[PDB]
């Protein structure tokens, strides 16, 4: 069968509240946090709007229409999703309360675009310029993780938040693709994020006395072998016949035992002292007596690094991907101002640090080692794409719904366009506005309305945004409050927010089809 | 099996059916249609062939639309979704009247009756383009293009298929075929950008060439096609023994080369240095067309030569034992293999021929290059039609109630039975409006009235509502236009199925 | 949800509700489980072996849960025995009466990020005069009496009745030896029982007892180097296979023969390799033996892991398979090694003693291990308390006691602090009774009765109860002036951890 | 592993001079041409143990006849060994191949 007329719009429109509602609170400092023990299955724990969504299997096929569309602003905001989420069924209530009263979607659809522009058009008029700097990257990183998580891990992370992001200025770069090396420590406190301004790697591997501690730190990342598979294969795995999987094992160790003697004038070549610290990094493992002799060199030496801290030291420390034990330049071989292989717990974490390129930095936190120090990464990451939209753009806003009232009260007012039949989806399209402020607020305190007058009104007052104190449920100027979205964000909304409620309140049907 | 009044039925609900929720998505202002599968999949569409697709049909009318759906997509691949919503009214219409009223015969003579009528109003409501103007053709193609909703790179291309395929037109057969778009074979560049994706005479040959078989660069020299037939001859136009001892490798392998030498001079002696030959080829063939160092190139495609047939436009060799320059290799021709992007492309050009000329497509990636294209299908699709009737007509409703009229105007004339059949028929024709009153999201009553109010005197010419404008409008004061050839096409299509379905009522296994 | 979609497990009921539920499902067993109990919680295995345990844990890890919540907070009940020892059962039983009232300020329609703040800065009220409730410290590990009264409210608090004996024992297991400086170690003293004799006859030796049977004449030397391997003699029977199977028919055969060659050879390098003790997973055989006869080498002739594994530990060792004369990556850490008969059962004694780094190797002796099992997990709560890592631990009265301490004022503090907060303040300070009430009513006598002679014996520190007649009537039994006390640490992870979960597990509607 | 190899040989053992005497079987349709084309023109001789057996037509010709039907015969003792060792190496090849790959 089908569902057509206006079951192809409701069961949509009323799937969308249920979903809008359970994460009206994911978002700001009155933000609540979410398990899973049924979509996947597993013990999981979130906070955020796009991410609770794909955790669940959701069957409802626009709870899964709206995951794509909001992953696009997810990624650069990471906040926010939650939020698009909200306004959209806020949106699509009035639409439909049109087509209660009777109307046609398409030309409400027609009602929500000189709205949207108007509201974009109205975005450039709202968004104030707060360049970067720590207060708007702390402000702008903590109404992030305010919102992601505790005010008080806002803070605590607010400074490895902006610890990171500093060198990605040295970078000049509006986005961080790299300091986003992030390293989870096995402790029993969540909230300590240490920054390191070169890597971390969980390794120094299986032997000590290697001087853990570089100062001048010359490194041979390679995936040479030291120590390799004893698995019996002929193909690659177990053959038919059982012999002749033998005859490859025989040249392992040698081939071990020799690139030790290579790393000998290796150490001699690019130092001959060790008192210039050299470092050995394999992507696979070492053998005791490589590191044990290379122990003997002055060379602290890692096994088992990873793809990413390869090249994250062949950027960070100006390291290497070189694959040789072999004598080779020391220029080569990168450089950090310091390198120690730390323990916190059982595994001796290298902290390799003051390397060539500030570049991949490391923000490492420790944890509970659980779904809950998987929970605290997640945020602070998001944190910053908060905050790279504070880089992104020059303009930074009042959080905390500030935005939302002036343009209701700009736009409504006048009718943009001086025209009810667009003004019906205008009418629709700035009621969509106000839900986040007002129902956090009222979820965090004082209702929509009495709060929306107080917010309205200094609004009305002034024209200047008043956000909402969530600290309450009553209204504050979000500037001071610092809780500061950006003009990125609030733009990237409406694109995400009107493009999916506008073609879906124009589905003239729905039927499963094959 | 399945037969009656409920297949007579029957051809109603499916194409009703089918057309019913389509004309929503009908129109630049359309209502997208959404999907869902047990399986999940979910699709959100305009499209109805797309939609045609996925959906299930267990009526064999709802079949068959499909089928008559593809017809007009075979045709064009646009107006398909135009066509089922023609039928499904007309049987949804005339039959439980006249069905009830008792015949399939009536109304079908009736829709010829109404197909006649169309053309009728289509000598006066669509109007003359010219080619030689490209906004007048190109107005339609950013009306044709913006369809699909892109009109970013693809209508600056959309030139070049108001090019290429205005210029592989070509090959009157008397009727004159000219008017045509499948001659124009589209080039496939890696790197380059839909600014530079400019045409090249003949047909750009991307297909099998992924690095130089035919030289490097050639102008004068003929790019020549050698089409099978030049396997060897062991006897004078015989073959004997072949080779199997020491001196029939010898002799045999030699009787198989004299005669394909003899082949081979006929090529070398009208001057080529690239010589493509399609499958038929003798290494006998190449290694004297090497002799004279003049590269054979051997085992590739038909279309692809056809495309070469069509790229220094020569003709395919039809007797290889006695050549000519005028078969292949005509003109000066050229040969251009380049590397644009990543692959080396042969370009075979100076075409002769009228003209000829393929659509050159450079995106950076091939997504930008695919988006234009796809917008681009359409213009080339509208350049043939503006090939085929270069006359353009008013949109909207100003066709639909111009017939109508006509046809109960035919009513009153001709007083028959089949007047019933026109009203009903002429009925049909207010889809449009409808769709368009829909799309807009208007009263359309009013502008059922206001439009046959804008028949009573204008009598419709140019005046449809347009529900993208919303309103009952001049489509020369919104500019919007169509070939007569889509329209009677996509008219004539749904009429046929009409007469179609109604003849059916009967499935037997 | 209300659609085809969002698989939920919370939500409505189930957040409201459900998650209550377990709350308080869960903290009905700790109710009997902290303060000084005999409580009788029958707990059997997918086993079905029969247990008892007065330790949350035990019955925590045992159960099975879809709640995530209640799933979760025995982290922080681990967190608690994992950094500490008795009290985990508290953990649990303390904020399953706290949110029962977060859902009555539900009840009373209170917001979540208030309520959340209420138990917070209270706790840290409470973390406030919880060093200002430090009433003692724990004053030297030298001192048995200190120590006993360390282990005194740890076995009591689950078990009151075995408590200052076993407080005496491992008191007097000397584990002051380890200074407590940074320095303890846990399993390298760990219980080895005997099943057998009595409970009270059950001891602490020194060294590392092994019940495991000496096998092989006894070490050559003690201080004998320690060949711990998984099976050096297991028989000669073939280790040798990827799967540790047969690969065709005939290998089985051999190992009868060169048997006595290589347990010749084989012990034989266990006395060239320097052990004179190799400890045998597999079994002991007699050419083995007789030949660690002629080698004078210990065979220890079978192994739990426990054992190996303590010995891969303890000695340094790494436990191996053997067929071939082994060697020595192991030797010994151990600077005694014994066959003593311990229980009067012989006992592998391995010894090596520092002040860090010492074994002593508590040996429990019993009639039954279902005795011991619970008892060394009655004792592992002092052997916990021990490891505070601050020598004098800050005590604050144990049992208890100490709340009302916290329980009047931070809820008078409750409403000194205002608002919708307050109230979670006044409901953070109402939660201290329930472990009282909880114990007192396994005495059977309720909170009021108790509670406000509680509150009208007002500061204290003294006055708490739970098993005993003083239980009942008085609400006097002395969790302080009596020798029940207990660690700053513990008390503060007591209500840093049970304040942690309660506040975090409200978030979810999922 | 041997187990794929194994019964292969003692197959193609019978499969052997099988193939020889499918050329003497086609060689045997020619002895009856040749025997037939041969009215004593020259000595027909069946070749049999180091001795030459003087041999006539109708000696040889029933012979012929019978060799030729014979050498059909050590077809089908291959056709019994051929399905024999074929099939019991197709089940041995799983057998071994496991256990040395465990």
């Amino acid at each position: 069968e089908v569902a057509r007329a206006q079951a192809a719009l409701a069961v949509n429109i009323s799937a969308a509240r249920g979903l809008q509602d359970v994460l009206r609170t994911n978002l700001g400092p009155k933000g609540t946090m979410k398990m899973l023990v049924s979509g996947a299955g597993d013990i999981k724990l979130t906070k955020d709007g796009n991410v609770l969504l794909h955790e669940m299997q959701i069957q409802h096929p626009t709870a899964s229409l709206i995951a794509k569309v909001a992953t696009a602003q997810d990624d650069i905001t990471g906040d926010g999703t939650t939020s698009n989420v909200l306004i959209i069924g806020e949106l699509l209530k009035q639409a439909d309360l049109y087509i209660s009263e009777g109307l046609h979607p398409r030309i409400i659809t027609e009602g929500f675009e000189a709205a949207k522009e108007k509201a974009l058009q109205f975005l450039e008029e709202v968004k104030v310029s707060r360049e970067m700097d720590r207060e708007t990257l702390i402000d702008v990183a903590r109404t992030s993780l305010r919102t992601k998580v505790h005010a008080e891990l806002a803070d605590v992370l607010t400074e490895a938040v902006v610890d990171s992001i500093l060198a990605i200025k040295k970078q000049d770069e509006p986005i961080d693709l790299f300091m986003i090396e992030i390293m989870e420590m096995k402790h029993k406190s969540e909230t300590d994020t240490s920054l390191i301004r070169g890597l971390v790697l969980d390794h120094g591997a299986r032997h000590p006395d290697m001087k853990k501690r570089v100062e001048d730190a010359y490194i041979l990342t390679c995936n040479v072998s030291l120590e390799y598979e004893k698995t019996e294969v002929n193909s690659g795995f177990f053959y038919k016949s059982a012999e002749e999987r033998e005859k490859l094992v025989k040249a392992e160790r040698k081939f071990i035992e020799d690139r030790v003697k290579k790393i000998i004038e290796l150490k001699r070549k690019v130092c001959g002292d060790s008192d210039k610290g050299f470092v050995v990094i394999n992507q696979k493992g070492i053998d005791p007596f490589s590191l044990d002799a290379l122990s003997k060199e002055g060379i602290v030496a890692l096994r088992r690094a990873k793809r990413r801290n390869m090249e994250r030291l062949t950027l960070a420390c100006g390291g290497v991907a070189l694959n040789s034990f072999d004598d080779l330049s020391p220029d080569c071989l990168g450089h950090a101002g310091l390198v120690y292989e730390y323990t916190l717990g059982e595994e001796k974490f290298t902290f390799i640090e003051k390397c060539n390129n500030p570049r991949s930095v490391t923000l490492l936190i420790k944890g509970p080692n659980k779904h809950t120090l998987t929970q605290i990464k997640d945020a602070v990451r998001d944190g910053l794409r908060a905050v790279k939209n504070a880089i992104d753009d020059g303009c930074v806003v009042p959080g905390a719904g500030a935005v939302e009232v002036a343009m209701a009260e700009a736009l409504i007012k006048h009718k943009p366009s001086v025209k009810g039949r667009a003004q019906l989806g205008v009418q629709a399209f700035a009621d969509a506005l106000l839900i986040i402020p007002k129902v956090l607020a009222q979820n965090s305190g004082f209702d929509l309305q009495e709060t929306l007058v107080k917010i309205q009104a200094e609004h009305s007052e002034s024209g200047q945004l008043v956000g909402v104190d969530l600290n309450t449920g009553e209204p504050m100027v979000a500037a001071e409050v610092g809780v500061w979205d950006n003009y990125c964000v609030k733009k990237q909304l409406l694109h995400s927010c009107t493009v999916i409620a506008t073609n879906i309140l124009l589905v003239d049907e729905i039927m499963r089809a094959g | 099996r399945e037969s009656g009044r409920k297949v007579q039925s029957g051809n109603i609900n499916a194409a009703k059916t089918i057309a019913d929720i389509i004309r929503t998505c009908l129109g630049p202002k359309s209502m997208m249609k959404m999907l869902l599968d047990p399986m999940g999949g979910i699709v959100m569409t305009n499209d109805g062939n797309a939609i045609l697709r996925e959906i299930q049909v267990q009526h064999p009318a709802a079949k068959s639309m499909i089928e008559i759906s593809r017809t007009q997509d075979e045709e064009v691949g646009d107006g398909t979704t135009s066509v089922i919503i023609l039928a499904g009214e007309m049987l949804s219409v005339a039959e439980h009247f006249l069905e009830q009223q008792m015949h399939p015969t009536v109304v079908i003579s009736a829709y010829r009756k109404a197909l006649d009528d169309m053309i009728s109003t289509l000598k006066k409501i669509s109007i003359p383009v010219d080619i030689s103007d490209s906004d007048m053709m190109l107005n339609i193609i950013n009306s044709s293009i913006t369809t699909k909703a892109i009109s970013r790179w693809s209508s600056l291309a959309c030139n070049i298929a108001l090019d290429a395929v205005k210029m592989v037109q070509f090959e009157e057969n008397g009727r004159k075929e000219i008017d045509i778009k499948k001659y124009a074979r589209v080039e496939k560049i890696p790197g380059g950008i839909i600014e530079d994706s400019c045409v090249l005479r003949g047909v750009m040959i991307n297909k099998d060439v992924t690095h130089p078989r035919m030289r490097r660069y050639i102008k004068n020299p003929r790019i020549v096609l050698l089409d099978s037939s030049l396997e060897y001859k062991k006897g004078e136009s015989q073959t004997d023994i072949e080779i199997t001892r020491e001196e029939d490798f010898t002799r045999i392998l030699q009787m198989e080369e004299e005669y394909i030498q003899q082949l081979c001079e006929d090529i070398i002696q009208l001057k080529p240095d690239v010589v493509i030959t399609e499958k038929g080829i003798s290494d006998l063939a190449q290694h004297y067309l090497m002799r004279a160092n003049i590269t054979a190139i051997r085992r590739v495609r038909k279309t692809d030569n056809n495309r070469i047939a069509r790229a220094c436009g020569a003709r395919i060799v039809s007797r290889p034992e006695e050549l000519r320059e005028d078969d292949v290799g005509t003109g000066a021709g050229l040969l251009e293999i380049k590397k644009i992007g990543d692959e080396y492309f042969t370009f075979i050009t100076d075409c002769k021929d009228p003209k000829a000329c393929t659509i050159l497509l450079r995106g950076a990636s091939k997504e930008i290059l695919s988006e234009v294209e796809r917008n681009l299908q359409d213009a080339m699709q509208v350049c043939r039609n503006v090939l085929l009737d270069p006359q353009l007509v008013p949109g909207g409703g100003a066709s639909e109630m111009a017939v109508a009229h006509a046809l109960t105007e035919k009513s009153k004339a001709m007083t028959g039975v089949e007047q019933w059949p026109y009203r009903a028929v002429a009925q049909a024709l207010e889809v449009i409006p409808r769709t368009l009153i829909q799309n807009c999201g208007a009263s359309t009553i009013r502008l059922l009235t206001s439009l046959r109010a804008k028949h009573t005197q204008e009598n419709c010419e140019t005046w449809g509502v347009n529900g993208e404008t919303g309103t009952l409008v001049d489509m020369k004061e919104l500019g919007i236009w169509e070939p007569l050839a889509v329209k009677l096409q996509t008219y004539k299509t749904a009429v046929e199925t009409a007469v179609l379905l109604l003849r059916i009522d009967d499935i037997v296994s | 949800m209300l659609k085809e979609g969002a698989k939920h497990f919370s939500g409505l009921e189930e957040a409201v509700y459900r998650n209550i539920q377990a709350c308080k499902e869960l903290a009905q067993t700790t109710r009997t489980a902290y303060g000084p109990n005999g409580m009788n919680k029958m707990v059997i295995n997918h086993l079905e072996k029969l247990f008892v345990t007065n330790d949350a844990a035990t019955i925590l890890r045992e159960l099975e849960v879809q709640h995530p919540a209640a799933k979760m907070i025995v982290m922080a009940s681990h967190m608690q025995e994992q950094e500490v020892g008795d009290g985990t059962n508290f953990v649990l039983v303390f904020a399953g009466a706290l949110l029962e009232l977060a859902e009555e300020l539900l009840r009373i329609g209170l917001s979540v990020s208030e309520v959340i703040e209420g138990y917070e800065i209270a706790c840290r009220k409470a973390h406030e005069i919880l060093p200002n409730l430090v009433c003692c410290s724990a004053k030297n590990l030298r001192d048995i009496d200190e120590v006993s009264s360390l282990l005194r409210t740890s076995i009591m608090s689950k078990q009151y009745g075995n408590e200052v004996f076993l407080a005496k024992l491992i008191a007097q297991a000397c584990v002051s030896i380890f200074p407590d400086s940074g320095h303890f170690n846990v399993d390298n003293i760990r219980v080895c029982k005997i099943l057998g004799s009595g409970i009270s006859s059950s001891s602490v030796l020194h060294g590392m007892v092994f019940k495991k049977e000496t096998e092989g004449d006894v070490t050559s030397v003690k201080d004998a180097k320690i060949a711990v391997y998984s099976c050096p003699f297991d028989g000669m029977i073939t280790e040798t296979k990827g799967t540790v199977l047969i690969k065709t028919a005939e290998e089985l055969m051999n190992f009868s023969k060169g048997e006595e060659n290589l347990m010749d050879a084989q012990v034989k390098a266990i006395a060239d390799t320097g052990a004179n003790v190799v400890v045998t997973g597999g079994k002991v055989a007699d050419m083995a033996l007789h030949y660690a006869n002629k080698y004078n080498i210990m065979l220890v002739r079978l192994n739990s892991k426990w054992d190996l594994r303590r010995l891969c530990k303890t000695v340094g060792a790494t436990a191996l398979p053997r067929l071939t004369p082994p060697v020595l990556e192991e030797m010994g850490h151990c600077d005694s090694v014994y066959l003593s008969e311990v229980g009067d059962t012989q006992v592998v004694v391995f010894k090596h003693e520092k002040e860090d780094g010492a074994i002593s190797t508590i040996v429990l002796r019993g009639s039954t291990d279902n005795l011991m099992d619970d008892i060394e997990r009655a004792v592992d709560d002092g052997v916990n308390t021990f490891k505070v890592l601050t020598r004098d631990k800050r005590l604050v009265p144990g049992g208890g006691a100490t709340e009302i301490e916290l329980a009047k004022q931070i809820t008078s503090y409750g409403e000194t602090c205002p608002g919708l907060e307050q109230y979670a303040i006044k409901k953070f300070a109402e939660a201290f009774e329930a472990i009282p009430r909880a114990l007192a009513e396994n005495s059977g006598v309720k909170a009021n009765e108790v509670i406000s002679k509680l509150y009208a014996v007002h500061q204290e520190g003294n006055k708490n109860v739970g098993l005993d007649i003083e239980a009942e009537v008085p609400a006097v039994k002395d969790m302080l002036e009596a020798g029940i006390l207990d660690t700053y640490l513990g008390k503060y992870w007591a209500i840093k951890l049970a304040t942690n979960a309660a506040v975090t597990v409200l978030r979810v509607d999922q | 592993v041997e187990k794929y190899q194994q019964l292969q040989k003692d197959l193609s053992k019978s499969m052997s001079g099988r193939q020889k005497l499918e050329a003497q079987l086609t060689e045997n349709n020619i002895v009856k041409e040749e025997l037939a084309l041969l009215d004593g023109s020259n000595v027909v001789f069946k070749l049999l143990g180091p001795v030459l057996v003087k041999q006539e037509l109708g000696e040889a010709r029933a012979t012929v006849g019978k060799r030729l039907d014979y050498i059909t015969a050590e077809i089908k003792r291959y056709e019994s060994q051929l399905r024999d060792l074929e099939r019991q190496s197709e089940q041995q090849r799983e057998t071994l191949a496991q256990l040395q790959q465990e």
